């Protein structure tokens, strides 16, 4: 909830999950 | 044998070769060139022979190998480690009578619950390694190199669905030999009356009953019934090539197809089920020959001196190792006459294919950049649906 | 979720409530002259792929209108459509009526043999009283209770 | 009209909905029935 | 002491652990999940 | 079995039950809280 | 032909390639890429089943 500096570094945006891009290949 | 030709000792002297200017620190730096004949040997033309032998294409067969129960695969957002669910007992409806104590009208009636309590699964990796210079000496034309880097990483994906694909069918064999009731269990004697007996059991879903469900093994469902319906449309039969082939061969499965349900894709087969192998007793990783045949199938990580747990799965062919026979058996059906007929919602499958490109290290020393793929995949089976296993055992 | 169960029970009662009514009806209270005897499976099979075709027919031989009240004397002509014959029986013997050359040519090019046969595991989870008896025991009031029978003491 | 309307009983908050419904059987003698049996 | 309680042997089975799962090179892939009892815990409630 | 592990003995204790606030006019009113470890049992995961 | 549609390694002839002597390789085939061929004594009889 509390944000301060939220938006750091790779791990911080990797908990805000990132790019479903890519799954496999039947549906 | 032994060839005294000009060309072929040029072709096998290997001092000369490519590899010796990169096995090496320091190498040859400039080159003189070679006499090239392709007289009295193959790459022979009628015209010019004295060119280099010129390739015409180079193609790169990529098959998509794909998981025929992704359709199944639900996603989840990766929180958490524990699913569970739940249903509801059943309570018949009784009939009324206006002649009772009439404050049990006051009284209380909860709903049941059975329930069944799931772990998690496990994160599943690969890596693939693609270097800039030495690579670069066979394809010719960029587009080719391309080409290359996109189907190793293709590749890359089809073996996650081969992967997933037989684990599962693993895991409901593993299922219907070990953990499934006897009472879901028919026992037919001969392959006709087997044949009789699924296509007698596929007409024993879609009825309203209490009987074909594991609910008793459920944690609150012990006493009490729970009744569970079936579409066609969620039913699957698992199965043999072998008796495939001779279910679809009848006069039953010509007038489930004309009409109606498609009794083809109903029916999921394999060669003889199970390649995937599971471990009895905790044992180790000594000899160097055992590493070197993992490291054939790309398991990287594990060394000499590794333990491997009770349970743990391979899904390839191991079993011929000196120190895997005995502590690895099969997860292979027993009198291979077999047919396990299940509710396809009982396949409690989830992913996590949320951000499976884990971006890249370059390690520019040799130049070769990996790249990971990290995957999350539960795998389990509910017992809240109707299940039955014909087997001769 | 909890009361779409308690609407989906309803349904499994009903519908098992009606197939013990069609198979108690047939066994106690039918004209044995509706009754047909089979030997075998096979000519049991027989037997009711001719008597399908047997409805369809103007004929007063194969209704019960003589057990009603005014129906003793004279005749009682009835036609069926295939469209509302429905055949009771069992899985182990509906695994066995589709599985003839006579299913595939009725599924074909016309009616659904499939969906025109109502069948079951067995047919009967119902039971009847024949004594009037009473209840004495916490363990079959407990019994009831798990079913949800909460009323009866 | 198969919902009555609930009793609350506030006492231990918990509130009752009951599920009333009038189901006819019947099976009529006037139509054509066959039954194949080995008795 | 110790507990002759059943999910208190399911707590103190450890193998079925999530630990398991990454310590070793290989393991289980599938879970065919345990029937869980809140009685004769610190976890009950009232109804379910 | 018996099971000598210091979270299962947790698990198992029935007087801090929720269930023992619900069958009793009157019951216990402040949480103090409880040390729960998840070590050398179930539910272990190799980080917290 | 239903051994085919199936991700095996048993199938191909993967080992008489060049390098793929040791690993495997997984092939699938589609049913609109299979096709069979034998003669016609044979043909009239395959086809003169059920199945």
């Amino acid at each position: 909830m509390y944000e301060g500096n939220n938006m750091r570094s790779m791990m911080g945006t990797s908990y805000e999950d990132s790019r479903l891009n890519k799954r496999t290949e039947l549906n | 044998q032994s060839t005294k030709n000009e060309t072929a000792l040029l072709v096998a002297k290997s001092a000369k070769s490519a590899l010796q200017d990169f096995n090496h620190d320091y190498s040859k730096s400039w080159t003189f060139g070679d006499k090239w004949d392709n007289s009295n040997t193959m790459f022979e033309t009628f015209v010019n022979k004295y060119l280099f032998p010129k390739i015409n294409e180079t193609l790169l067969i990529d098959i998509a190998l794909g998981n025929r129960f992704n359709w199944l695969a639900k996603e989840q957002d990766f929180i958490g480690q524990y699913s569970e669910e739940y249903v509801i007992m059943d309570t018949v409806p009784i009939n009324m009578d206006l002649s009772k104590n009439e404050e049990l009208m006051l009284k209380r009636n909860y709903p049941r619950m059975a329930t069944k309590l799931y772990g998690n699964g496990i994160v599943k990796k690969q890596k693939f390694t693609l270097n800039n210079n030495d690579t670069r000496f066979n394809f010719q034309t960029l587009a080719d190199a391309t080409n290359y880097a996109l189907g190793v990483y293709k590749k890359k994906i089809s073996d996650i669905n081969v992967l997933e694909e037989k684990e599962m069918r693993a895991m409901l064999v593993d299922y219907s030999l070990n953990q499934l009731s006897e009472t879901n269990v028919r026992k037919a004697t001969s392959k006709e009356d087997l044949a009789s007996k699924v296509f007698e059991a596929i007409l024993n879903l879609q009825n309203n009953s209490a009987k074909y469900n594991e609910v008793h093994r459920a944690s609150g469902g012990a006493i009490g019934q729970y009744t569970t319906v079936s579409k066609l449309k969620d039913i699957v039969i698992l199965t043999t090539d072998s008796l495939k082939s001779y279910l679809l061969d009848t006069k039953i499965a010509n007038t489930f197809q004309i009409a109606g349900i498609d009794f083809t894709d109903h029916v999921i087969s394999f060669d003889d089920l199970g390649g995937v192998f599971k471990v009895t007793k905790e044992f180790k990783l000594q000899n160097q020959d055992s590493i070197d045949f993992l490291r054939a199938y790309g398991d990287y990580q594990s060394q000499l001196g590794d333990t491997i747990p009770v349970g743990a799965v391979f899904t390839y062919d191991v079993s011929k190792l000196k120190e895997f026979t005995g502590n690895v058996e099969e997860i292979k059906p027993k009198s291979d006459l077999y047919a396990f007929i299940l509710d396809i919602n009982s396949i409690k499958y989830k992913r996590y294919t949320k951000g499976m490109l884990k971006p890249p290290f370059h390690n520019p020393e040799f130049d070769e950049v990996t790249h990971w793929i990290h995957y999350y995949s539960f795998k389990a089976i509910s017992p809240f649906f109707n299940k039955i296993l014909i087997t001769d055992q």
